[PDB]
């Protein structure tokens, strides 16, 4: 389960992305588990009371994310 | 199997309830806030003037080592916690179980941020007790290496002794003749003492213009024949990558250091060798934070504890043996995230019966190689003149063998009182239990404040009675009053914890999901047959 | 074999000479007159005040215990010597190696004498290192008990933590599992703690009308639900053999109750394991009170070291191995009383070649099952630039890889100097050598008195120099005069043997006789094969 | 792991590319044809005079036996080239590894039409050496037995000795016994000693009016006490299989006989005992033609080597040990279908740090249970004043030590030049690789051409100088002439492979795929764990 388990903080997990060109070392702290669950092609997100589901898939070492009609993709860098 | 079951008899609304529970939640918010702390590191000062040097700091560079998202069991934070005068946070080596290239990976790296990185006493005491565990459960090691020396001004409690420092070589090259794979990333100075932990390991990976290998540094070389030499000429990564051979992977910095370490531990041709019969996990059939409120606030104040049971086993199924025999101790089987477990947890006294029904217990749990969870909240063992003369010392003396003596994995936590006898009959620290913590309401003494003040004032009035005379109200309560408060101080899970008494202080509603991490990585390694003293009947 | 011979270099009658012996059996005198004072007990007072109950003394005990005439080889004797606030001579423990029944037994009893028997935190150490060369040596043992409990006003490092008290009854039941008998004979009080000691033994032995075996004392049991019983009534010697069954023979007394004992060890049909090629034992070539005179009384004074093993040999005839390579470490074959020794004496220095001349050795004999002599007389590990781009450090480190994995019985006597890596590369405290014995001309620290105030005050001006600052030789005289002396006493043998960092100051002339009398008793166990770690070519 | 990526440096299109690819190509066309020629056997001369007794060819009985399109990893089929004065055809045996009834089979079959199948020396050299190959991985031998006799001429070369023929007969009942099944078909003449391949056999199968196994045909029984009988009723076909019981099976013919054998292999109740965390397979970056260019055509002309890797491995990731030291050796850990393997590859001389590089690859690669995988390419060890007096010589042996011992599975192939120290430092044919292959461009000889000559004619001139003379150009000339062709002659892979030396000349870009077969083959047999020698240090 690589939900970022830990002792009695919060789950952490520091991630290594890459999305058009410009890297950012993702810092994933959240200790209320929700935000953004994902199941098949779809990620959902519970925005305040006002659930909305933005399509999400990815293929190989890249992930795309149908962001504001744009199509961006993320990857893992090296 | 819907009567193995578990039905509660506690009403989470109840006011009562809440009433613990609020407390409970405190204590849990006073941890937060500790350990939180103590990832401060040598604190901002320092711990800036660190990420100045182009150096990761020492919690990144775990982070950035394990899997994407994988958790992390960290040990014993509280290391040292108001132990020496300065303050050493996390005695200035964390360490921990996470997966790295998916094998359950034993990590220790030192912050240079704390006091220079320096062995203090208690940073020894913890990088050892990293590789009883890993040798303990057969998980490989990988030593991030970034430590000044050993504390200079304390060296009698660091240098000389089995248990010192350079046991941590001795375990190394144990470990590494067992099979136990031993791996080390040197992203910093790395003078004396810890030169052997990079030197002593499988295999070794040095940042250059960064990373430094030396047996004597330039302040000791220059004390030698004179000399005068730079730290990168004397050790540096370009000397022991080229040309001696002390080092095997030449890093640019601590992210690439760190990656070529995973993929080090990826041809590890790594098989686990425990085996249980392992079922689908199934969840509690009670939220797990319950337990905030069933654990009451008044420490003397009796509650059953088949109910922090129910929110821990899977589908708070649990079948009872000897059912109705010496209720002070429960005992019975279940299943914890797929995982099987035989448990014991106390109940009040314990009386002659509870051992023998725990001792017959252990023998039924070894014969089948099912994995031992002890849950200690005694408070000792019933006295009196009948219960002596009745072998209460013998039968309590078999449930000991048993624990001591039983080969499969075993595993404590401390949710109420560990208090004489009782912390070793309910596999205490003593026991080498795989691994074993500590609630935050927890309370572990070789007996109660006021229950040694009472002996120990006792006699003091008794030497002196058979001697003419006696101990007035004045005296006597001036030498109470030292032990009460004395007491008090040595029995907090952060006084424990600090001295790794026990691998650290958990979150009462994480219970289950620490020993499910716990187990699963203790099958690394084999469950071995149980051999038994002689039982003295 | 007359070229295996070892002639000797050194005049007897020389200045010089008489010299060194001088100083040295002055140093040996001040030992001797220390021990007689440790053989006193609780001093005086109290010692008497035990007769008075009738009971035998602890050393009484012992010398009664053994065979007519055997030896005893005693353990920490200086154990916490200066130490606790007050004096706890021997650490209210006696403990030590002796023929009881033609077995080599390990015998450990408390000294009632000394702070009630209580057990002080190095009392625990030593009652478990007692245990240790117990198990490690296949010893049956011998439990003359007669303590108080545990020193309650220092419990928090008595009760708790792995190797603290309870870890006693943890090495029984496990020696009681590889079938090393575990026998106990109660002569006196034991409540609480060492209630185990006899609850948990193959065989059981009071003394009626003065053993009294109870969890909780009288004082504990009125503080507990009231209730006012005696001593006796509670748990003597007669509620424990009639009606209990704590133990299982009923002595009349201590000269009764040691002679029970003698029985046991009759029918334990016992047999030795370990197994040499040991030969006819002929006697040294120079008589072993010569040593006095061939150690050198000025510390930092270069003397040969074969003279030293002429003297502890048969014969005096020693095989060289690498006879003239890495000159700085001597290796080579012989026989001590018999039993057939490889040994490695430190000669200086230890530069790479003298390491790998080391680990090299070492497969030798560790392939031949011939058991290890480490003699330490190390300053360090040879310091430079070019030295460590030689990999002083890795070669260093494959001479430890090699004594740590060793399974032959190791064997270490500390002749010189034993200071940093050193230590470990020559089978210090923490590379488990069966024993582990101090001259009381050697010392031992992390590093020299001066050389860690030069490096530890060195740093504080080049911290305070890129600070824009630099140290008058006011404040750097200021920061090294205090760590100048601490290492100048914290390097002395009794500062060692007291914390059980040894098992014993020794005198230099009986060395053989003892490393003799050890082996031997190491011989009741099993040479078992070796595996070795990773070489780091 | 885009970061163990090897990425080429090699231009598939230049010239000098196509210039190597050229004369490389041309190289195994070379092998192509000859190999062809070889599957003629007797020629087509009595070949045909085969058939017509209705037997089917060997190669022929070979392909209907195996699984309906199964691979066939051929052996030594060069065998016997040029060395005896006739042509003996693969040494009139063919033999190979391939799937019967879903297990890897090592199966051997007797050319009748070879020098009517009789045994040469080097039949029975390659015979045996199946047998190794089989007991080594543990594949249950089928033998198609089909031959004469041993070849009665050269029988002191076939008969007597310990690895002579009747070692057939060793090797089969140890394999037996050691649960190895031995099956046998005869379909031929198996006349005295190969009478006893199919009397010691698990299982034995006869085609009627063909087979025949006695211990003295007609011609030998006649030269007996007379008597004058037939094939059949000597020891025919129905004479096994109803009346002595020599036979198993009755078949019908050729097909059946193979039909039958089938069977068996059936209900072997087969299970492999190998063992790996093998992962999924996944092809390499670069076609494995391109190899062809990537190997220079001027013998002793420098490239380098992890090229040769990256178009063998999966995926060609390869991560390197000891990156950057003692270069001269490459070291790595990477995939092969699958199946982990570590790679010591040469490239170039080989100084006393490649060596200790190598051995201590061994140790973790045997540390882990990983097959090795040795590529030469190794000219000799660097000489010198200093580089002998450097311990070239010690450090050597440390590679040959780890080399020798190391029991995880061996894979050697010849893809530069075996010559000298190297061939053994590289796990030679001495060393009992699970299989050894060469490529067709290697060549192997104790030490290059000239390099003999240089010496062996040297010496002549030192001899002949301190005897008043000296070498004139004339004779000096005429000592080297005969070497430096000899040399050239015997280096090359036809000859090699004509004596067994290796398991076959192999197409280049057909490694990977050949190393995948033996690997997954030698998984039929465990992972031993490995012992090491002393190491001289
Ligand atoms: C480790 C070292 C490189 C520090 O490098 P750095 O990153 O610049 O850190 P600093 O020099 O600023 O050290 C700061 C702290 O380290 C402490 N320190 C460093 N080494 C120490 C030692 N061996 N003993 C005690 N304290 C030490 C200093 O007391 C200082 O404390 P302060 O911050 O309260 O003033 C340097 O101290 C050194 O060379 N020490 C060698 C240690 C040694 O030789 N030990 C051998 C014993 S086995
Ligand atoms: C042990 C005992 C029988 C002593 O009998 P005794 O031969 O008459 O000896 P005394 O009672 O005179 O004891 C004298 C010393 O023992 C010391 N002592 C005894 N038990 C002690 C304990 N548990 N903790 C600390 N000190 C203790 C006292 O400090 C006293 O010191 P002092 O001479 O400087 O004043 C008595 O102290 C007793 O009943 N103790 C029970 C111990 C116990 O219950 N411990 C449980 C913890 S595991
Ligand atoms: C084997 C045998 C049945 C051959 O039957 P076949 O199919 O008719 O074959 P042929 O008789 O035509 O033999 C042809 C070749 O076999 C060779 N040959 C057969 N047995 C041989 C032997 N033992 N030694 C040497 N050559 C032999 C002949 O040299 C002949 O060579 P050629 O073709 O170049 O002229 C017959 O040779 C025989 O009975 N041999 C007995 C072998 C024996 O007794 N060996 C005992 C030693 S273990």
């Amino acid at each position: 389960r690589n939900d970022g388990w830990r002792s009695a903080l919060a789950r952490e997990s520091d991630l290594m992305l890459r999305c058009r060109d410009e890297r950012r070392c993702v810092r994933l702290r959240h200790a209320s588990p929700s935000q953004y669950r994902l199941d098949g092609d779809d990620l959902v997100s519970r925005v305040d009371g006002v659930t909305r589901r933005s399509a999400a898939l990815r293929r190989g070492r890249q992930l795309f994310l149908e962001w504001e009609g744009e199509l961006l993709a993320i990857e893992a860098v090296d | 199997s819907h009567m193995a079951i578990l039905h509660t008899q506690i009403n989470p609304r109840s006011a009562e309830f809440a009433a613990n529970a609020a407390t409970m939640l405190e204590q849990v918010n006073a941890l937060r806030t500790l350990l939180g702390r103590i990832h401060e590191g040598g604190g901002s000062a320092a711990q800036a003037r660190h990420s100045a040097r182009g150096k990761l700091l020492v919690r990144e560079r775990i982070n950035r080592l394990l899997d994407p998202g994988s958790p992390f069991l960290e040990l014993s934070a509280l290391a040292a916690h108001e132990v020496y005068g300065e303050e050493v946070a996390a005695a200035g080596i964390v360490a921990g179980i996470g997966r790295v290239e998916g094998v359950e990976c034993m990590i220790v790296g030192n912050d240079a941020t704390v006091k220079g990185g320096t062995y203090y006493p208690l940073t020894v005491k913890k990088h050892l007790r990293a590789q009883a565990i890993a040798l303990e459960n057969r998980l490989p090691c990988i030593y991030l290496v970034d430590s000044g020396g050993a504390n200079l001004p304390r060296q009698d409690e660091v240098f000389p002794d089995r248990e010192h420092f350079g046991r941590i070589f001795f375990n190394q090259a144990n470990m590494s003749a067992r099979g136990i794979p031993q791996i080390a990333v040197v992203m910093g100075s790395c003078t004396a003492g810890g030169a052997y932990v990079p030197a002593m390991s499988d295999e070794t990976v040095m940042v250059r213009e960064q990373a430094t290998i030396f047996l004597a540094g330039p302040p000791l070389v220059k004390a030698a024949t004179g000399e005068v030499v730079s730290a990168e000429e004397l050790g540096g990564a370009d000397v022991h990558c080229k040309v001696s051979g002390v080092a095997d992977h030449y890093a640019e910095d601590d992210d690439h250091a760190l990656a070529i370490a995973r993929r080090c531990v990826a041809n590890l041709n790594w098989r686990k060798q425990g085996q249980l019969q392992c079922r689908a996990p199934r969840a509690p059939l009670y939220p797990a934070e319950e337990l905030y409120g069933v654990i009451p606030a008044d420490s003397k104040q009796p509650y059953d504890v088949r109910e922090v049971i129910a929110r821990l086993v899977d589908g708070s199924e649990f079948d009872e043996f000897k059912a109705l025999f010496g209720t002070t101790l429960v005992c019975g089987f279940a299943h914890l995230h797929g995982y099987p477990i035989a448990i014991l947890a106390n109940n009040g006294i314990l009386f002659a019966e509870a051992a023998q029904k725990g001792a017959h217990f252990i023998e039924l749990a070894c014969q089948r190689g099912i994995p031992l969870l002890f849950l200690q909240n005694i408070t000792g063992f019933m006295v009196g003149q009948k219960y002596e003369a009745g072998g209460i010392a013998k039968h309590g003396a078999k449930l000991v063998t048993a624990v001591a003596c039983a080969r499969v994995p075993k595993f404590t936590v401390l949710i109420g009182g560990s208090f004489g006898a009782g912390n070793y009959g309910m596999c205490g620290r003593a026991y080498d239990p795989r691994f074993l913590w500590m609630w935050p309401n927890a309370r572990i003494g070789v007996m109660g404040g006021e229950q040694a003040a009472g002996v120990l004032a006792q006699v003091k009035r008794e030497q002196a009675e058979r001697a003419g005379q006696q101990l007035g109200v004045e005296e006597e309560a001036k030498i109470k009053a030292p032990i009460l408060e004395q007491y008090e101080h040595q029995g907090h899970p952060y006084y424990s914890s600090a001295r790794l008494w026990d691998d650290g202080v958990i979150d009462p509603a994480q219970t289950r999901e620490v020993l499910a991490l716990a187990l699963s990585a203790a099958l690394n390694a084999p469950i071995e047959p149980t051999a038994f003293g002689v039982f003295r009947m």
